[PDB]
């Protein structure tokens, strides 16, 4: 999957 | 106020392993991912792990893959970095960055970053030997054969600052440091002033103040 | 990986010019993911821009982002004494990578170093090393070449050196220099010397001492 991919909840 | 503080900085013998945390407090902690960076003495930034807000997704730099692991503890506002089998090229200031809420995973409030040095050296005090005067003129104190970094200097206990210069340590191919702080002065007050180099090396408990006259 | 190529690396402008840094990506940055930071000596990086052109909270209006694709510019449009600092690059689009920093220091007029040589203490020589130490106090610009000499031999990787970051009031640079020698042959020489080469000195000075005297 993708490390640059939203990292926070929203 | 939002901040960042990390600890558990220390040396490490090549090998072993050491656990970095960064606390974060000010907002809401659960909602947003977090990131290692470092920077090694002298270099640019480096990119270490990522994780996810709620600690699902983690990922790594090719540099640190399988020996290093990014956690997080929510309810205690917590981050932490576990380092495994460190070698010396991971010495470095480590920080800690949260995840910015605009798009994408840029960093967007940092902490003031903790110290990791990965050394087979002893922990030591310094020898501190004086620069003498030979107008203006010039002396010092060099401070020689430390470790670990750092150590603070101050000329007649803070009250002397005009013209000193305290230069940054180089290391030895011996693993230790040395440092030279030096100040300059008119030459008509060398019979008659007095001038101290105050040395402190908290990780070996060594205070020195040493006298710097003309030989 | 996407290497970020920052240019120039060293700026030199006085408060109220102009400054463009770029940053230049091997690969196209996807969703303009292109981040800008601002770091001062013993300080953690912050945040100035990100998404190529938006402004962080906090962060004044000189400060300007653009580009696209692989070519972004950082614009700081009228420089205030706060503002010379290192700046890096980052794309946060491929994995996470950095530039290699910008320095932007304060331009002044040329000043000549004043010299110094110190020889080691008597302290010092009971343990069997000597350590020579020469010293370049308070000038610009930074570049200077330190040449040790041994009797009139010219040393070459027997010595170590580091410089001050720029000084906040006069804008100079000052370094030092450590000769290093076993104490035998340290007391085999007579004549220990460094010779300073610098643009404000319209020829190399030797300052010396002879072992000794």
């Amino acid at each position: 999957v993708d490390e640059n991919a939203n990292a926070n909840s929203a | 106020q939002v901040q960042l503080v990390e600890s558990g900085g220390g040396v490490v013998q090549p090998g072993r392993s050491l656990r970095l945390s960064c606390a974060a407090s000010g907002f809401t902690f659960s909602g947003s991912g977090m990131h290692w960076v470092r920077q090694a003495p002298g270099k640019g930034l480096e990119w270490v792990a990522i994780i996810w807000y709620d600690g699902s997704n983690k990922f790594y730099a090719d540099s640190v893959k399988g020996r290093f692991t990014i956690s997080r503890d929510n309810s205690k506002n917590t981050l932490y970095l576990q380092m495994n089998s460190l070698r010396g090229e991971d010495t470095a200031v480590y920080y800690c960055a949260r995840v910015g809420d605009g798009d994408g995973n840029y960093m967007d409030v940092w902490g003031k970053g903790t110290t990791v040095t990965v050394s087979s050296a002893s922990t030591k005090g310094p020898s501190v030997f004086p620069l003498a005067p030979s107008g203006t003129a010039a002396l010092g104190c060099l401070v020689k054969d430390y470790f670990p970094e750092p150590v603070t200097v101050s000329w007649n206990s803070g009250a002397l600052t005009s013209g000193v210069h305290t230069f940054p340590a180089v290391l030895q191919s011996s693993g230790l440091y040395s440092l030279s702080s030096v100040v300059t002065v008119p030459s008509s007050s060398l019979g008659t002033q007095t001038y101290i180099c105050n040395v402190n090396h908290k990780p070996s408990n060594t205070k020195v103040d040493k006298k710097v006259e003309p030989k | 990986e996407i290497v970020l190529t920052q240019s120039p690396g060293t700026l030199s402008l006085s408060p109220g010019e102009r400054a463009t840094l770029s940053c230049r990506a091997s690969q196209s940055v996807s969703s303009s993911y292109l981040a800008w930071y601002q770091q001062k000596p013993g300080q953690a990086p912050r945040l100035l821009i990100y998404g190529a052109s938006s402004r962080a909270t906090g962060i004044p209006d000189r400060f300007s982002g653009s580009g696209s694709g692989t070519d972004f510019t950082l614009t700081i449009s009228r420089l205030e004494p706060e503002d010379f600092a290192v700046y890096f690059c980052q794309q946060y689009g491929s994995s996470y990578t950095f530039g290699q920093g910008t320095k932007l220091e304060i331009k002044r007029t040329v000043a000549a170093p004043s010299v110094f040589i110190f020889p080691p203490s008597d302290e010092q020589l009971k343990s069997g090393t000597a350590s020579v130490v020469c010293l370049l106090n308070n000038f610009y610009p930074r570049e200077a070449k330190v040449q040790w000499k041994v009797d009139n031999a010219l040393q070459s990787g027997n010595s170590q050196e580091s410089v001050t970051e720029q000084d906040s009031k006069d804008s100079t640079y000052s370094l030092s220099s450590t000769l290093t020698l076993s104490k035998a042959d340290y007391e085999k020489h007579k004549v220990y010397a460094c010779e300073v080469t610098h643009q404000g000195l319209s020829s190399p000075v030797t300052k010396s001492f002879n072992r000794g005297e």
